[PDB]
C-alpha cells in the first residue's frame, strides 16, 4: 500500500475539533493504510 | 499489357487529382463570393471549411509539381 | 483571362462598400440628436451594380418633435454586423494574393 | 477522403450554429401571445443525429416543438383572451435558454480548435521527407 | 460541457418553481377556504458508471 | 441505427420533467 | 518524458472535475428533506489519492458523505416529521460548499497551465538539432 | 534487404493509425452534446498491428451522464488530442527522416 | 479505461421502489 | 578525442534531468489538493553527477492548515518556469553542439 | 441644405409647449 | 478500498422481498 | 531547503495540553 | 478512400526509386565511359 | 533570532 488518501478542499483545512471527517478516511491521512 | 497502358493510367491518375484540385478551387470560390454578396443561407463555417480544403489541395499541387520538375532537372544532368 | 478583376472577384470592391456602410452608421449614431436629421441607409445592390444608393430609413416609430428617424438600436446592430463582415472580406481579399502569390513563387 | 475531420468538425458548425438560431427565437417569442390558443408560439429544439453504420457526422434532423404546457395567464382584458379571461403564453423557460446559449458557444468554438489543429497535422504531413 | 452547467441549471430552474408555488400562496391570502400548498425539494441520484 | 435527440438543457435534467416529446425521446 | 505529465495534469483535472461535480450537488440538493429511495441526503466529498512508491498521478477512489450532524428543524406539521416534530435536513454548509467551487476552479485551471507548457516543452525537443 | 519496408520501419503504418485515432477523437468532440452518442474508443497496439498485416471498443464514463445518455468527457478528449498531436509529428518526423536518409545514401550528398 | 460493451444509460428515478 | 562525449559534454545529461525536474514540479502541483501528500524536490548537483557517471522533501515555510499538504503552490509555479526556460536553454546548448559537429565533418 | 435645431429636451415636445425659440424650428426644415 | 464509500447503484431497501432477500 | 525526512503534520489542538 | 498520408507516401517511395535508378545508371555508365577512354 | 520571534510548537 503506502499510498496517502483523503478528503481534499475545505472540509480537511479544518482543525480536527470539526469532525466533520470520517474517522476511516482521517486515518487514511497518515500513511499507515 | 503494353507500357503506355501503365502511362495512360498514370495520366488518368493525374488529370483525376488537377480536376479535383480545380473543383475545391471553384466550390470555395462561389461559396466565398457567396457569403460576401450578401446571402443568408451560407454559413461562415462552410465558407472557412471550404476555403482551408482548397487552400490545402493546392498546396499539394504546388509539391507534386516541384518535385516533378526537380526529377526532370536531376534526370538531365545524367552521363549519356 | 488571368487578370486581376477575375483573379480577386468581387472581393476587390465588398472592402470599400463596408467602410462606406460604416461611414454612414457612424453618421447616423451622431446624428441622432440633432433634429430634422432624417436616417440615412445604403443599398448594398447598389454599390454591387456600381462595381460590376444613400436612402433614407423609414421609421418604426413616430419621431418626438424632432423628426430625427434614428434608431439607436438599430444603427448599434448594424455597425456590429458590418464591422464583422468587413473583416471577413478582408479575409477573402486577403487570401487571394497569398494564395496569387504562391502559384508564381512555387513556394 | 483528405478531409474527414474537417467534414465532422464542420457539421458541428451547422449543427451548433442550427441550434443557437433556435435559442434566439425562444428567447425573442418568450412574450409572443399571438392569437387563439393552439398557433401560439411554443419553444422549438433542434435534434442532433448520427448514424454509426471512422468518421460519424452530426446531422439535424429537423426543429421539435416542446412538450411543456403553455404558460396560462389570468388577464381578462387583453383582447385575445378567453371566456375565463385567460391568454396562453409560449412555454419558454429563461434559464434553460441561458444554459443552452452557453453550451452551444462553447462547444461550437471547440470545434473550431479541432478544425483548425487538423489543417496543421495535414501542413505538417506535406513536408514529410523534406 | 462539464454536465455541471446543467446540474446547476436544473437546480435553478426548480427553485424558481418552488418560488412561483410559494407565490400562489401569497396571491391568495385573502381566498376563502385556502389551504396553502407545501413545497420541498427532493434528491434524487443519477444511477449508472462512475 | 441512429442516436437522436434534442441537446441541451432539454435532455440533461431528470426525465420526471418531461419537457421532451415521448417520440422523440 | 513529458508525456507522463499529460497523463498526471489530466488526472488532476478529471479529479477536478468530479469534486466540481460533488459541489455542485452539494448546493442544489442543500434544502432537500426528500430522497430518490429513502435515505436523507449528505453533504457528499470526493476522497483523492496519491499512491507514492517519476510522477504521481492523483485517483479519486470514491465518494464519501461527511460526518457532521443532520440539521433538524422542527416542521411539526410537515408530513415527514418524527414523533417529536422534527423534521431532518442535509448538513451541507454553504461557506465550505463555495470554497470548494473557488478551489476547484483554480486548481483546474493551473493544471491546463502546465500541461500546455510542458506541450511546447515536447516541441522544443522535437526541433532540437535542425 | 535494401527495401522500403526493412528501411521505413513502422513509421508508415504508425502515421495512418495517428490520422485514424484523431478522426475518432474528433468524432467524440463533435458528438458531445448528441445524446445517447457513446464515446468512442481507439486501440494503437491492435490497429497497428492490422496495419502491419493487413472490434468496437467504448471508454468508460468517468462519471454518470446527466439524462441525455453521452459519455463524452470532453476534458478527456482535448487531452487525448492533444497528445495524438504531438505523437503524430514525431512519427511524421520519424518517417520523413527515413526517407531523408535513404535519398542521402543513393546519391552521396 | 476501454470496453467493449458500451456504458449503461444512466436513470435517475423519481422514485427508486418504481423500478 | 572525437568522441560525442567530448563532443556533447554535460548537454546530453541536463535534458534529461531537467525533464525528470518538471515531471516531479508537475506531479506536486496536481497533488497539491491531495491531502497528506508532502512536497517532493529534486537535488540537481546530485541527479546530475549520477547521470554523468552511470528525491527530497521540500520543507515548507508555513505550517499546513490541516490537510497534512506542503505544497506551496506558488513556489511550485515559479520553479517550473525556471525549469522550463532552462531546458529549452539546454536544448538551444545541445542541439548547437550537432550543427557545429556537422559543420565540421561536411566543412559547410 | 442645413439642418439643425435644438437637441434633447427641448425638441422632445409637443409644439404647443414654446421652450423652443420660433426662428430655431424654422431652421429644423431646410436652410441654404 | 476506502470505507463507507457510497455506490452508484440503486440502493437495496425493504419493501418488495426481492431486495430484502437477494444478496 | 530539502531534507530527506519528510516534514511532520501540523497539529491544531484544542486545548494543547491534551495535544 | 485516400489520404494525404498514403499521397505523401507515394511521392517519396517514387523520389527515391527514381533517385536511386539514375545514379545506379550514371554509375554504370561512367564505369563503362572509362573502360572505353584507355590506352590500349 | 529576532527578540520576541513566536515559536512553532506549544508553548
Amino acid at each position: 500500500g503506502n499510498m496517502v488518501a483523503g478528503i481534499p478542499g475545505a472540509l480537511s483545512n479544518q482543525p480536527p475539533a470539526d469532525a466533520s471527517i470520517p474517522q476511516d478516511v482521517a486515518q487514511m491521512k497518515d500513511g499507515s493504510v | 499489357a503494353s507500357g503506355a497502358k501503365v502511362g495512360a493510367d498514370f495520366n488518368d491518375l493525374l488529370t483525376k487529382a488537377i480536376n479535383n484540385v480545380n473543383t475545391l478551387q471553384k466550390a470555395s470560390g462561389d461559396l466565398q463570393t457567396r457569403f460576401d454578396r450578401g446571402d443568408a443561407d451560407v454559413s461562415l463555417s462552410d465558407v472557412m471549411i471550404a476555403r482551408n480544403k482548397s487552400s490545402v489541395a493546392f498546396d499539394a499541387t504546388v509539391q507534386i509539381r516541384n518535385k516533378l520538375v526537380e526529377a526532370y532537372k536531376d534526370l538531365m544532368n545524367m552521363p549519356v | 483571362a488571368i487578370s486581376f478583376d477575375n483573379a480577386l472577384g468581387i472581393h476587390q470592391h465588398t472592402v470599400g462598400v463596408r467602410e462606406r456602410n460604416a461611414e454612414v452608421i457612424s453618421t447616423n449614431i451622431a446624428q441622432a440628436n440633432t433634429p430634422g436629421y432624417k436616417a440615412r441607409g445604403l443599398d448594398f445592390a447598389k454599390e454591387l451594380q456600381a462595381a460590376t444608393d444613400k436612402l433614407y430609413r423609414l421609421p418604426t416609430q413616430p419621431d418626438t418633435g424632432d423628426g430625427n428617424t434614428v434608431d439607436l438600436d438599430l444603427e448599434r446592430n448594424l455597425f456590429m454586423q458590418n464591422q464583422i463582415r468587413h473583416q471577413a472580406s478582408l479575409d477573402f481579399l486577403g487570401s487571394k494574393f497569398k494564395n496569387l502569390t504562391k502559384a508564381i513563387k512555387g513556394e | 477522403s483528405l478531409f474527414n475531420v474537417f467534414n465532422v468538425t464542420g457539421s458541428a458548425m451547422s449543427a451548433e450554429s442550427v441550434r443557437l438560431n433556435t435559442t434566439s427565437s425562444n428567447l425573442a417569442n418568450a412574450d409572443s401571445v399571438s392569437s387563439s390558443a393552439k398557433d401560439t408560439y411554443k419553444a422549438r429544439h433542434a435534434v442532433f443525429g448520427a448514424e454509426l453504420s471512422d468518421t460519424v457526422p452530426v446531422k439535424v434532423m429537423g426543429i421539435v416543438e416542446s412538450d411543456k404546457p403553455l404558460s396560462a395567464e389570468y388577464n381578462p382584458d387583453h383582447p385575445l383572451a378567453n371566456e375565463e379571461g385567460y391568454i396562453y403564453k409560449p412555454n419558454v423557460n429563461v434559464m434553460e435558454e441561458m444554459a443552452n446559449m452557453i453550451s452551444a458557444s462553447r462547444a461550437y468554438q471547440t470545434n473550431v480548435q479541432v478544425a483548425d489543429s487538423s489543417k496543421q497535422m495535414l501542413l505538417r504531413t506535406l513536408q514529410m521527407g523534406q | 460541457m462539464d454536465r455541471a452547467l446543467f446540474l446547476a441549471m436544473s437546480g435553478a430552474k426548480q427553485n424558481m418553481q418552488a418560488l412561483q408555488l410559494r407565490a400562489n400562496n401569497l396571491a391568495n391570502v385573502s381566498t376563502t377556504g385556502f389551504r396553502a400548498d407545501l413545497a420541498q425539494a427532493r434528491s434524487m441520484q443519477a444511477y449508472g458508471e462512475g
